[PDB]
RNA sequence: GAGUGGCGAACGGGUGAGUAACACGUGGGUGAUCUGCCCUGCACUUUGGGAUAAGCCUGGGAAACGUCUAAUACCGAAUACACCCUGCUGGUCGCAUGGCCUGGUAGGGGAAAGCUGCGGUGUGGGAUGGGCCCGCGGCCUAUCAGCUUGUUGGUGGGGUGAUGGCCUACCAAGGCGACGACGGGUAGCCGGCCUGAGAGGGUGACCGGCCACACUGGGACUGAGAUACGGCCCAGACUCCUACGGGAGGCAGCAGUGGGGAAUAUUGCACAAUGGGCGCAAGCCUGAUGCAGCGACGCCGC
């Protein structure tokens, strides 16, 4: 499941106001509900604040790493790109969105894919709304 | 049936046949001891001893009644006899 | 009597064996002894095992089964307890 | 050269018991009294317990509200599990 | 090919009827006991005989179950000082019967198999598996208050692998119960699994232990081991074949079929892999098992 501008419109920033922050940031990384609640519980077992760790594992995302990267504009233009399997990992095919890169992770370019090669130093803490979406839940 | 069922049946007539004898013969000479015994007969009852000690170890050596079930007969008898 | 087993405990055509002492009448994932070793899914097979468990019970007298009898005489505890001159030295990982 | 003979290579500890004789009436067997004291799982009284327990007594040495010692042993008789090792106090 | 013979067939797999019990779960005990196969000490594998299937000829019927010849089949003996039984006696250990030192004695007895490298009897030890007792633990009910006579104990015998009223014959008059005996109802038990912050409450699917049962009941035989699923005998209930004289069978193995249900699968492929049985081995069996099909039934991922 994919979601495939007035989704945002209605949120602005382009249990009344819970919900709202939540559904930008599901629908800015193009995730669905139920990979989205298994981050929340893989974040609160994590040690340290509980919200903060929600945010870098939203960010570790492969695709979410191609639009930081910026090799393809618009978020949802890399789910094209990345499923495809242009992208590669240590050497090996990632055709896949969710996958999670940790620290020491080489993402280079399969040869040819015409239409630069950036590494992860770590994962980048907070710095680099949580508090609405912890007390959403639970 | 079917099976080689056929066959283990013929041989439980067989083995049976053998095992039931020697069980039966080991009866009737320690039945005959007692009755040796009962009538204050010691010459003829220290006889029978050592004629069913004998029989009842054989029928262990068998493989049919079991050493130790052979054992605590013979065990009965002597105390038996010393009296 | 005693037999040195393998038992299948990984999921679907991706099986990992762990090396079981038992008796032969148990089913295969049923309760072992001990525990010795584990053992195929690897350009070099990876194979563990204790080799003073193995030793003790072989000296008692666990006959191998066939596909263990292998792996031991890879390893090199099968010549430690028949001391014949084969002697050991074998496997690395990499 | 093998020895013709080889060594065999102990004695673990049966349980014990100390209670108050009542009814020691039938032929060398005494039925002792064992108190117990455990905690109730829930609500965490001590509840003291009783329960009766057949000795053998050989020769008939102990009487009634004697404190007696006892050890385990095998069935001598159905009900009875139990001897006299040695007899603490008198009526 | 079939036939005698040796091992296996008690394992693997199924289901939850029964059972409120030493059945189960955790603890011990066994001076109260068994153990084929396996290995690893020691000592031997001596000597003779009698049969019986197969094969031929008979009867019986649609069907199916009188005379000959071998063996690691079955049997008289001899030898065995380990071993079993009894008598007299030494020392030590202690938890009472008693154990142990192969204690030492002197009486009486115990076995076996051979043919093209595998075996065979006896007896020490080790390992496996069991069996039998007990401590405590775990559902509802007094609109169930008395129950018991082999009942509780003793002595002499029988019996079992083994201790025991386990059984049996005589004396004693005891046992269990308000801490719920004897009854009625429901129930496989557990490691776990769902929930809850916990303590608790519910449940016992898959996966892994132990129990019970194999149409319904009652037996025993063979064996190292039997609730003996795909064994035997008898009695009952039910259903098939029949040329009406006679027979045969039990999916709670895997598939499958019809019912009942709101509802649950293919009359699949293969012994390649791991486990098991037999054989010296090559191998030969394995609906265990490894896989495939089918159903969004569930959990992930695109
Ligand atoms: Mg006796
Ligand atoms: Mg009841
Ligand atoms: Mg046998
Ligand atoms: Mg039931
Ligand atoms: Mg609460
Ligand atoms: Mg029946
Ligand atoms: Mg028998
Ligand atoms: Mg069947
Ligand atoms: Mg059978
Ligand atoms: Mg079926």
């Amino acid at each position: 499941a994919r979601y495939t501008t007035r989704k945002s419109r209605r949120l602005g920033v382009d249990y009344r106001q819970q919900l709202q922050e939540k559904q930008k940031a599901r629908f800015s990384y193009g995730v669905m509900e139920k990979q989205f609640r298994r981050y929340y519980e893989e974040a609160n077992r994590q040690p340290g604040k509980t919200g903060d760790n929600l945010l870098r594992i939203l960010e570790s995302r492969l695709d979410n790493v191609v639009y930081r990267a910026g090799l393809a504009r618009t978020r949802r233009m890399a789910r094209q790109l990345v499923s495809h399997g242009h992208f590669l990992v240590n050497g090996v095919k990632v055709d896949i969105p969710s996958y999670r890169v940790s620290q020491y992770d080489i993402i280079d370019v399969k040869e040819k894919s015409l239409n630069q090669r950036i590494l992860v130093h770590q994962l980048p803490e907070r710095a680099q709304t949580e508090q609405l979406i912890v007390e959403l839940y639970s | 049936n079917i099976k080689s069922q056929i066959k283990r049946i013929r041989t439980n007539e067989r083995r049976r046949l053998r095992n039931q004898s020697v069980k039966s013969s080991l009866r009737t000479a320690i039945r005959g001891f007692r009755e040796a015994v009962d009538a204050g007969d010691k010459d003829k009852a220290s006889e029978l001893l050592h004629a069913t000690s004998r029989k009842l170890d054989k029928a262990a050596s068998k493989g049919v009644i079991h050493p130790n079930q052979a054992a605590n007969k013979k065990s009965a008898l002597a105390l038996a006899l010393n009296k | 009597a005693v037999k040195i087993k393998l038992t299948r405990l990984g999921k679907i055509r991706n099986p990992q064996y762990r090396i079981i002492v038992a008796d032969a009448r148990t089913r295969r994932d049923g309760r072992a002894i001990e525990v010795i070793g584990r053992y195929p899914k690897e350009e070099p097979s990876l194979i563990q095992i204790d080799s003073e468990r193995a030793q003790y019970w072989l000296g008692v007298g666990a006959q191998p089964t066939e596909p263990v009898l292998a792996l031991l005489k890879i390893t090199g505890d099968w010549q430690k307890f028949k001391g014949l001159p084969g002697a050991e030295g074998t496997l690395k990982v990499k | 050269k093998g020895p013709k003979y080889t060594p065999a290579a102990p004695r673990g500890r049966r349980k014990t018991a100390i209670g108050y004789v009542v009814s020691d009436k039938m032929q060398k067997t005494i039925v002792v009294e064992l108190e117990d004291r455990k905690s109730h799982p829930l609500y965490g009284k001590i509840i003291r317990t009783t329960k009766k327990v057949k000795a053998h007594d050989e020769n008939g040495e102990a009487g009634i509200g004697d404190r007696v010692s006892l050890m385990e042993t095998r069935p001598l008789s159905a009900t009875k599990r139990w001897r006299l090792v040695e007899i603490l106090e008198k009526a």
